[PDB]
């Protein structure tokens, strides 16, 4: 089909004509977001039982 | 001739993304955290075990207060479980058996689901009267529904096998954008933090960046070497990962407009059903059909450790908003809360 | 005593009535339990269709009134009546074309049985289309339901019929005097003995039997011992018949002696109505002689055995079969082809032995069989001048050698015999109605009054007996109807009513299979591993890719994937058929069922349920299996 190839080429140009970054800056980036929030992750940063829903507790809200 | 002429401006645009690409690839992820200790062996116990459903689940959704949650099973309900005491909430029984997929809207008022009868079912958990009804069936894909996430009490997202992704209006029970340009089944969609974007991914293989708003495919990623089953949002919004039948997870940046990580061993062979982030995203938890959730630093490509307690396919997973815990769901009809 | 399955009995039953075409307002109307079941709903629960029923009605009294007079006096109260104005009322009403031919009739002064045949056939019109999908909807077709399980679900034995004392005996077995247990019904139980039909070679002999009573037992005739069932148990051959306790007439002419023209005339009368309806079903007889001719407590007689009957509908018989002073000439001759022309002429060889005391070539007591059909043949019998002119007028048209000149023969069948002289006196709907006074009112309790004159069983043997088991659904509906229909109505009617408050006093609505894809539902017994479980009956809940089961007290809480099921058999377990399903794994799920029906349709409904489930999920990435090892 003309009409569905001539979409494809449309849609192609609006994906080439769009800003990249270097790949060492996004990859700063998302170190960096981990880095800050490395702490606040439970998974990763095992908490004392006593700050943990799934551990030593019978007694919850709603 | 027009359409000889069409299909190589086309292949000319693609290599010219490609070049694009190349001229970015300055360097890799795994060279820029070299510097950064490994996270160590990552081990979670076995928490809580909700029994209920009576065969294989296929999806789950956590509510947004770490707490509820809904899963779906071949058993034809949803139910939705109190995590904390293993209680259940609600046992909902559907209409059709084929249900696939279902979603917690973020306020917590309702969940959807559907499946092999092509609706996305809303369903209003507490009436004028405190009952669970439907509210809306929203008809109109031409397939199955494969996948659907609330925006607000208003608005959801789909995707489906008819290879089409769409927003709905819940009110007037209508797509109010299609999203087109998929060649294989949706298999699965994540929403940006912000919304504005969500991403796709299907059995051709790729995933998109979707413009919610405006209705365009912004950006197309490849890469894998068969369907997409999985894929989720990084949690800063500018990159995500994607799990695939060909037994590798992978991440994908928006503005460097490309792949950065591949997350495989050469001895898993399957393949990937689920995918989500710890809450920092220094984790990627991926569900196989091997029975297991392995678990990778997304910086560094290691695997970091392995749950493994279902006797059947892991179908489905997620970590809760507040980091504490993941959710495993299987085939063999039980969830496991983990940490 | 008959207990109805529970009305949870229509998923099977509607379904499996459907896959028939049985559920039809032709169908259903037309059985005596269905159309009563149909005119409860109408007259009791749908407001529009009661009128037109009772009008229907009130046209099924009219038309069995035995006088002119009555219909005279009934087709003007029926014209004059409130029915009539209701149904005008409506906007329903006859049409000026039905109308005009009733009432043209009327002021004529002319009023047949079917006068009013337009206006029924009007009233049908209108039950067809939403009244008849509303009964389809009701209670009252769920109770048609309850009690057709019952009717495709009869394993008669001898348990089921209190048996007494003797009313007949032949060469292969005995006629008693019985009632089947369930409905307080009197009949005769024939019972053939299988060692003695293997000894005499007459197994083709009971086996048509059979398929003829089938062929004629229908329209309840009452001048052929029909049957209403056949069964069989391992030494017996068994046929449920029209109970005829008076003994023949071979032995009732041994008694009183020969007939009068008079006498004789009764006997004539009611023997060829039954004939007509014979013929009128493409059945020859052959076999017409008295020890054939059987009289009940009072004096009316039937046709009994039909065993020597045929069909011939579809290809005329050639063949010499009869008893050997009976026989017309067009049998005796082997290939030429013959039609109920020759129970015309065997009739009249009969006639003649109850007015001298032998056939009429049969002369001096002898039994020359060849020289017997000789004078069939050859000479035209002389008629003793005592017969009066009428009664010479029949016998000579019936005994016709050439069927060309042969009274019945003649292109109108039974109407040229009833239309001879001989017959001036009688009215035949009086005949047909029984009316008339018989003869001989045999003694109460007569002993011996129908005698004749007179090795293994391998399984091939019962081979041949295979299809011998039959019900005649009209026979066993008509039974019931005239004795316990109503009572079961209101006891079930009042069980369901109880289960019904106890179930909500509980909480619990049975509303499982409501709202979802449920295809089917019903009990159903299961077993797993023959060594840990026993026979359980359960609940089961079939739905597009699951098979859920429950006890009582509980919703569902186990049940099997339609991917895990690989195959649905059939299998018999101590004398009884059983499903087996082979589940993935080698294991086994066993289900037995309740009834015949049920075992058919969850047999198709399993194995169409998997077969579709499986095609499905292998179309559809996310619920297929996906390759584990290379
Ligand atoms: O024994 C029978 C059938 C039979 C006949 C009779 C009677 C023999 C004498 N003529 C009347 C017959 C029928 O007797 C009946 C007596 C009472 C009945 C009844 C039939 O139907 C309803 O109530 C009694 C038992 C029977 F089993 N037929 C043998 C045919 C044969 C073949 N080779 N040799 C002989
Ligand atoms: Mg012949």
């Amino acid at each position: 089909s003309i009409a569905q190839a001539r979409k494809l080429v449309e849609q192609l140009k609006m994906e080439a004509n769009i800003d990249r970054i270097k790949v060492s800056k996004a990859a700063a980036d998302l170190m960096a977001y981990c880095e800050a929030h490395a702490k606040e992750d439970p998974l990763l940063t095992p908490v004392p039982a006593s700050e943990n829903p799934f551990r030593e507790k019978k007694f919850f809200c709603a | 001739s027009e359409l000889d002429q069409l299909r190589q401006e086309a292949e000319q645009l693609k290599n010219q993304i490609r070049d694009a690409r190349k001229a970015c690839a300055d360097a890799t992820l795994s060279q820029i955290t070299n510097n950064i200790d490994p996270v160590g062996r990552i081990q979670m116990r076995t928490r809580r075990t909700l029994r209920g459903h009576l065969a294989k689940i296929y999806a789950m959704h956590w509510g947004t207060d770490s707490r509820l949650l809904v899963s779906a099973s071949q058993d034809g309900k949803l139910i939705i479980w109190d995590s904390y005491t293993t209680n259940k909430v609600h046992a909902i029984p559907l209409r059709s058996s084929w249900v696939m997929t279902c979603a917690y809207a973020p306020s917590g008022n309702y969940v959807a689901c559907g499946g092999l009868d092509n609706i996305c079912s809303i369903y209003n958990l507490k009436t004028r009267e405190g009952n669970v009804r439907v509210s809306r069936e929203l008809a109109g894909h031409t397939g199955y529904l494969s996948c659907c996430r609330f925006l607000d009490d208003n608005q959801i997202v789909t995707s489906s096998g008819d290879t089409t992704c769409a927003l709905w209006d819940i009110e007037t029970g209508q797509q109010t954008t299609t999203f087109t340009g998929h060649t294989g089944d949706v298999m699965s969609l994540s929403l940006a933090p912000d919304t504005r974007l969500f991403v796709s991914g299907a059995c051709d293989a790729s995933a998109k960046l979707w413009d919610v708003r405006e209705g365009m495919c912004r950006q197309t990623f490849t890469g894998h070497e068969s369907d997409i089953n999985a894929i989720c949002f990084f949690p800063n919004g500018n990159a995500f990962a994607t799990g695939s039948d060909d037994a590798t997870c992978r991440l994908f940046d928006l503005r460097a407009d490309q792949e950065l990580m591949t997350y495989s061993h050469d001895n898993i062979i399957c393949g990937i059903t689920s995918v989500s982030f710890s809450k920092s995203g220094r984790l990627l938890l991926a569900g196989y059909d091997d029975f297991n959730c392995n678990v990778w630093d997304a910086l560094k490509a290691d695997r970091a450790g392995v749950l493994a307690g279902h006797d059947n396919r892991v179908s489905c997973l997620g970590v809760t908003d507040d980091g504490m815990a993941v959710a495993t769901g299987s085939w063999d009809s039980f969830l496991k809360i983990w940490n | 005593k008959i207990l109805l399955p529970e009305p949870s009995i229509r998923s099977v039953m509607q379904k499996y009535l459907e896959d028939r075409g049985e559920v039809t307002f032709e169908k259903i109307f037309s059985q005596k339990l269905g159309y009563l079941l149909f005119r409860d709903f109408c007259l009791n629960h749908l407001e529009e269709a009661r009128p037109l029923v009772e009008f229907y009605e009130e046209i099924k009294k009219y038309e069995k009134l035995e006088t002119e007079e009555e219909r005279v006096a009934r087709s003007r109260e029926i014209f004059d009546s409130y029915i009539m104005k209701e149904l005008l009322a409506c906007s329903h009403p006859f049409s000026k074309s039905a109308t005009e031919h009733v009432q043209g009739h009327l002021g004529k002064k002319q009023v047949p049985p079917d006068l009013f045949q337009p206006y029924i056939e009007e009233i049908c019109q209108n039950l067809r289309g939403d009244v008849f999908q509303k009964f389809i909807e009701s209670d009252k077709f769920t109770r048609f339901c309850q009690w057709k399980n019952v009717e495709l679900n009869i394993h008669l034995t001898m348990n089921d019929f209190s048996v007494h004392r003797i009313i007949g005996r032949g060469g292969f077995g005995e006629v008693y005097g019985c009632r089947k247990a369930d409905t307080g019904k009197m009949y005769a139980m024939k019972c053939l003995d299988k060692k003695r039909i293997k000894m005499k070679q007459g197994e083709t002999l009971a086996l048509n039997e059979r398929i003829m009573l089938s062929l004629v037992s229908t329209g309840d005739c009452p001048f052929i011992v029909c049957m209403s069932y056949a069964f069989h148990t391992p030494d017996k051959l068994s046929f449920i018949l029209d109970l005829m306790n008076g003994g023949d007439l071979h032995y009732h002419l041994s008694q009183h002696g020969v007939f009068s023209e008079a006498d004789m005339r009764f006997y004539a009368a009611e023997i060829i109505l039954g004939l007509e309806h014979m013929h009128n079903r493409f059945v020859v007889y052959r076999d017409l002689k008295p020890a054939n001719i059987l009289l009940d407590e009072h004096g009316h007689v039937r046709i009994s055995d039909l065993g020597l009957a045929c069909d011939f509908s579809k290809k005329k018989p050639h063949a010499s079969v009869g008893t050997h002073g009976y026989m017309a000439p067009e049998v005796l001759q082997k290939g030429v082809a013959y039609d109920s022309s020759a129970d015309w002429f065997s009739l009249g060889c009969m006639l003649f032995k109850l007015l001298r005391g032998h056939s009429p070539f049969r002369q001096h007591k002898t039994k020359d069989k060849h020289e017997i059909d000789r004078m069939t043949l050859t000479m035209a019998v002389e008629l003793p001048d005592s017969f009066s002119p009428e009664l010479r007028s029949l016998l000579e048209g019936l005994l016709q050698r050439d069927v060309n000149r042969r009274l019945g023969c003649l292109g109108r069948g039974a109407q040229e015999v009833k239309e001879s002289p001989f017959f001036r006196s009688l009215d035949w709907q009086m005949v047909f109605l029984q009316k008339y006074p018989p003869p001989l009112i045999p003694p109460r309790g007569e002993v011996n009054a129908a005698d004749a004159f007179d090795i293994k069983l391998l399984d091939s043997d019962q081979e041949l007996y295979r299809n011998f088991p039959l019900t005649i659904s009209e026979r066993w509906q008509q039974e019931v109807a005239e004795t316990v229909f109503d009572t079961i109505n209101a006891e079930t009617d009042r069980l369901e009513a109880r289960k019904k408050a106890k179930n909500k006093q509980l909480g619990h609505e049975e509303d499982y299979a409501l709202g979802k894809d449920c295809i089917m539902h019903g009990y159903m017994s299961k077993m797993g591993n023959p060594f840990l479980t026993q026979w359980q009956r359960r609940y089961f809940y079939l739905f597009p890719n699951r098979l859920e089961w429950r006890g009582e007290g509980e919703a569902p809480q186990s049940l099997l994937t339609m991917e895990e099921i690989q195959s649905v058999e059939e299998t018999q377990i101590k004398e009884r058929k059983c499903l087996l399903l082979k589940i993935r794994g080698g294991k086994q799920f066993i289900l037995q069922c309740d009834s015949d029906p049920e075992l058919v349709q969850w047999k198709k409904e399993l194995r169409d349920a998997y077969r579709e489930a499986q095609q499905l999920v292998q179309r559809v990435p996310k619920m297929k299996n996906k390759p584990r090892a290379p």
